[PDB]
RNA sequence: GAGGAAACUCAAAGAGUGCUAU
């Protein structure tokens, strides 16, 4: 997942993938 | 030192070989700290302390 | 955009290790960052860290030794399971059996390692390692 | 852990006061149970060999104190016992356990040791042989060492002492 | 030394006396070696306490500006001791009189995590978190040599060989290195006459020590850039205090 | 000449230790001989002049906070080694 | 006294007969970075591309370069030290790796290299039989290697 | 801590007194290991002190 | 003073002891 | 220019080796 100040960023479709 | 006439009496006389005798040499050579190649050094216990 | 207090207390943290300060003061604070700091600490990455409170949010500062590599707070907040826990771990760190994990679960936050012993599941909240 | 331990000290002592109230507590066979606890207490290969763990294994080692904790359990049973019942505190029921007092007297731990102070100053007044009795003597030279090594009087183990 | 200060004996499985000044956790001890019934403590709130065995009790404590990280005992002066501090300063303490120092170390340029005197007595060592090992003389305030390398990476551990002859450093790498406490000098057993020879150089420079060009070529090291901008910032940092004070 | 003598460095420990060294301990009554340990949890007693491990223990599930060498009296073959660790235990 | 290498008794024409399972593969510097990149496991990795027990060999030339590298690369010095692998002494002045090696495979031909630089990759290509081993992708990748 | 050393010879034993200790840390430096082979440095190290032939 | 007193008899003594080495000269 | 012969001859250097070089 892209990095960002807030935090780590992942997608939804990643999440789905990964799952 | 406290001022030059301290620091040239230090400065005046040589060490060498050429210039001061082989007995002299020695003596003024010797290093203050000396140790034993290859033994343990302890620490110093004194006598009733 | 402003970020979450938990973020912006991962990346105080980071940069100062990564700048080789060994004390870091952290504002605001909060028990999920409070929770987080003993998990790093029991895993040792950081050492002795004190509370201020302030009347206010309160404040923090930590003794850093210097073995934190990189630490940060994941998002979304998407939930994990606990036989599947492993590959997210291959997905989020950077080799097998180095780093660890960040899950709140119904038992508390704490890493994925205490979390598959006790057989619990929840949601994950960042890594470190 | 440490805290676990100090759980198990206090089982053993609720079981020790249920004994108290035990019927078996009056029998002379108790004295041959905690005689029981006394001596119970007393590359071609690695080349082909796949390898998945990076962990070694922890040396650690129970069994002492499992050896500790079942022998405090004996003598703070047998002094319970003797106490309520003074039929049982005789020198022909007590002259078995005497190499028992004896080594649980250099035990290091604390807490059997002051178990094993408590029931010899039970046993002081109990005449003895001259095997039997020299365990008095020796418990004195005992106390002594334990005084001497110990940095403070203000201590468990030298208070009974 | 944990969250409080135990006293063990090895045939006694429980902390056979407990030794404490108030509720603040130890960071570090070190024995005497000359005064062995004596001890000295280090405290998280920038703090140091001396013990003392035949009493039983702590028996001095003194407050910093900083915590110190680890405390040398001197092996040739059983009242004398050095401390490695948090502030880049390793401070030479007389145990008498704690209200001042007896010397201050400054060569660091990051917190000295780790300090040894030379079983001799007169060098000490220092480690820091700058990746550098300095040597000092007892009597001076400045380090005579700095060892490095890319390879170390924070020292936490020096130590001096007990011959006085080797520098053992740890640190967060993985290594444990050996180093030489004189660079120039080899072990090899001398002939008279080299000993006489490599002797003489020692009082002949010790005799022009302060000359321009041998302080020049002496004193000039291989120091690593990233320790020398943080040198150079430290030295417009304090000239600007004191231009100002 | 003393600058290009200037040779400090001899040699490392073995392979030294897994995890970052944080305690050293030096044999007050043997030259060649030291105890050390990193937060991996390992302690190693090495032979300085081999630069060989004499042996190598997973002490502690924690770091090793604390590592000391001693001649324990209890009450010429063998040395001895005392360790310390945020793990609540000291082994020897 | 004119010397003319004899060509290894392991290898017929370009075929090593030699290599069997288990392999060896000597690592690359680089070749630790770029398997931390990929999240691909050093030993799980080589076992899986090759289909038989893996005995990884790190050199001191670059375990050296490993830990010349510097702080940023600390978590490779750490993955180079994974027990699983085995470390080889080495017996020459230079730190440099690539030579070492290539002087190596040169003189014991059971060695496979895994590497990704493009400057050693030609050269263990031009020495006959040694099979060369890359990451590449998702995983790594073995080029001279008939058993597979 | 070597002060005696025993060497056996085809004539007899040969009993060796050591004056001088060599560095057990560097004992693998080179400079020391010449020193071995090296007659004028050895003789330094050691004498002998009884030689008692078959 | 001590010290630059002390360094006063090095001086005069190794004087002293070179003047007496001109006794050792071979010839005349 | 390339060579040859003679030596208790006269030189200029290189390398190795030996002998208490303490």
């Amino acid at each position: 997942g892209r990095s960002t100040r807030n935090g780590l960023i992942v997608s939804k479709r990643d999440i789905a993938r990964i799952s | 030192f406290e001022n030059r006439e301290q620091y040239e009496r230090s400065l005046r006389m040589p060490i060498g070989q050429e210039w001061t005798s082989r007995a002299s040499h020695q003596e003024l050579i010797k290093p203050r700290i000396m140790t034993k190649p290859g033994q343990v050094i302890d620490p110093l216990k004194a006598p009733f302390k | 955009t402003r970020s979450s207090v938990l973020a912006d207390a991962l990346n105080a943290i980071n940069n100062a290790e990564k700048t080789g300060k060994r004390q870091v003061l952290i504002r605001p604070s909060s028990k999920v960052i409070i929770k987080f700091l003993q998990v790093m600490q029991k895993h040792g990455y950081i050492g002795e860290f004190e509370y201020i409170d302030d009347h206010r949010s309160g404040k923090i500062v930590v003794q850093l030794n210097g073995r934190l590599n990189k630490c940060g707070v994941i998002s979304p907040r998407f939930n994990v399971k606990i036989g599947d826990i492993e590959k997210w771990t291959a997905n989020l760190l950077p080799a097998r059996q180095f780093g660890y994990v960040i899950l709140t679960t119904s038992a508390g936050i704490m890493d994925h390692e205490e979390a598959r012993r006790k057989h619990v599941s929840g949601k994950i909240l960042g890594f470190v390692y | 852990n440490l805290r676990n331990q100090n759980k198990l000290s206090e089982l053993l002592r609720r079981y020790l006061l249920g004994l108290n109230h035990n019927s078996d507590s009056e029998s002379e066979s108790i004295l041959k149970f905690c005689h029981q606890l006394f001596q119970e207490s007393e590359e071609k290969e690695d080349f082909f060999l796949v390898n998945l763990e990076s962990k070694s294994y922890t040396i650690n080692s129970n069994s002492l104190l499992l050896n500790s904790t079942l022998q405090k359990f004996a003598l703070d049973l047998l002094r319970n016992v003797i106490t309520r019942h003074r039929s049982f505190l005789t020198v022909s029921h007590l002259e078995g356990f005497i190499p028992f007092l004896r080594d649980s007297l250099l035990s290091e731990n604390e807490g059997v040791v002051i178990s094993t102070l408590r029931i010899l100053i039970t046993l002081i007044r109990l005449d003895f042989s001259d095997e039997s009795s020299e365990i008095f003597k020796n418990c004195a030279r005992k106390v002594l060492n334990i005084i001497k090594v110990s940095p403070s009087t203000s201590s468990e183990l030298c208070q009974m002492g | 030394g944990g969250a409080k200060i135990h006293l063990w004996d090895v045939n006694r499985l429980k902390p056979v006396s407990d030794l404490s000044w108030g509720a603040d956790n130890i960071t570090s001890l070190k024995f005497n070696q000359n005064e062995t019934d004596i001890l000295a403590s280090t405290g998280s709130d920038n703090s140091i306490v001396l013990y003392d065995l035949r009493t039983n009790s702590p028996t001095q404590k003194i407050v910093q500006t900083m915590r110190t990280n680890a405390i040398c005992w001197n092996p040739m002066e059983a009242f004398n001791f050095v401390t490695a501090n948090e502030d880049h300063n390793a401070y030479y303490y007389d145990m008498r009189n704690l209200s001042r120092s007896l010397n201050v170390f400054k060569d660091h340029v990051s917190a000295v995590m780790d300090v040894d005197f030379s079983p001799t007595g007169d060098e000490i060592v220092t480690g820091s978190y700058d990746k550098s090992i300095r040597i000092y003389k007892t009597n001076h305030g400045h380090s005579r040599e700095i060892y490095h390398t890319k390879r170390m990476q924070h020292v936490f551990q020096v130590k001096y060989s007990m011959d006085s002859k080797y520098i053992i450093s740890g640190s967060d790498d993985g290594n444990v290195r050996l180093w030489r406490s004189k660079a120039w000098e080899r072990s090899n057993v001398k002939t008279t006459r080299e000993k006489n020879k490599l002797e003489y150089d020692e009082k002949l420079k010790e005799r022009f020590r302060h000359m321009p060009e041998i302080k020049r070529i002496s004193r000039h090291r291989h120091v690593p850039q990233v320790i020398k901008k943080a040198q150079e910032i430290k030295n417009i940092e304090l000239s600007s205090i004191k231009r100002r004070e | 000449l003393e600058r290009m003598f200037a040779k400090p460095f001899v040699g490392q420990l073995g392979y030294g230790h897994r995890d970052g060294v944080y305690a050293i301990a030096k044999n007050y009554g043997s030259l060649n001989k030291l105890a050390t340990g990193s937060a991996d949890g390992v302690i190693k007693y090495w032979n300085m002049s081999t630069r060989e491990e004499f042996v190598s223990f997973k002490a502690h599930y924690g770091l090793v906070t604390g590592l000391c060498v001693t001649q324990p009296r209890f009450h010429k073959s063998q040395n001895f080694m005392l360790s310390c660790s945020d793990d609540k235990t000291v082994k020897l | 006294t004119r010397n003319i290498p004899q060509v290894s008794s392991a290898l017929f024409f370009q075929y090593n007969q030699a290599i069997k399972p288990p392999y060896q593969v000597l690592i690359d510097t680089n070749f630790i970075n770029f398997s931390i990149q990929k999240k691909v496991d050093i030993v799980r990795g080589m076992m899986d591309c090759l289909l038989a027990k893996c005995n990884p060999l790190i050199t001191d030339c670059v375990m050296a370069e490993l830990e010349k590298l510097g702080p940023k690369y600390r978590i490779a010095l750490k993955l180079a030290r994974d027990p699983r692998i085995k470390r080889l002494s080495c017996s020459h002045k230079g730190t440099y790796a690539d030579d070492c090696l290539v002087h190596r495979v040169l003189q014991h031909k059971c060695y496979i290299v895994a590497t990704n630089d493009a400057g050693l990759k030609q050269r263990i290509r031009k020495i006959p039989g040694i099979p060369l081993m890359s990451v590449g992708g998702h995983a790594y990748v073995i080029e001279k290697l008939p058993d597979v | 801590p070597i002060e005696y050393l025993l060497f056996e010879e085809p004539t007899g034993y040969a009993v060796f007194k050591v004056k001088l200790q060599q560095d057990d840390i560097g004992s693998r430096l080179k400079e020391v290991q010449e020193q071995i082979n090296d007659f004028g440095a050895f003789t330094k190290l050691i004498e002998l002190v009884s030689f008692a032939p078959f | 003073r001590a010290g630059l007193k002390k360094i006063d008899e090095q001086y005069k003594k190794a004087v002293s002891s070179a003047a007496a080495t001109d006794y050792l000269l071979p010839e005349s």
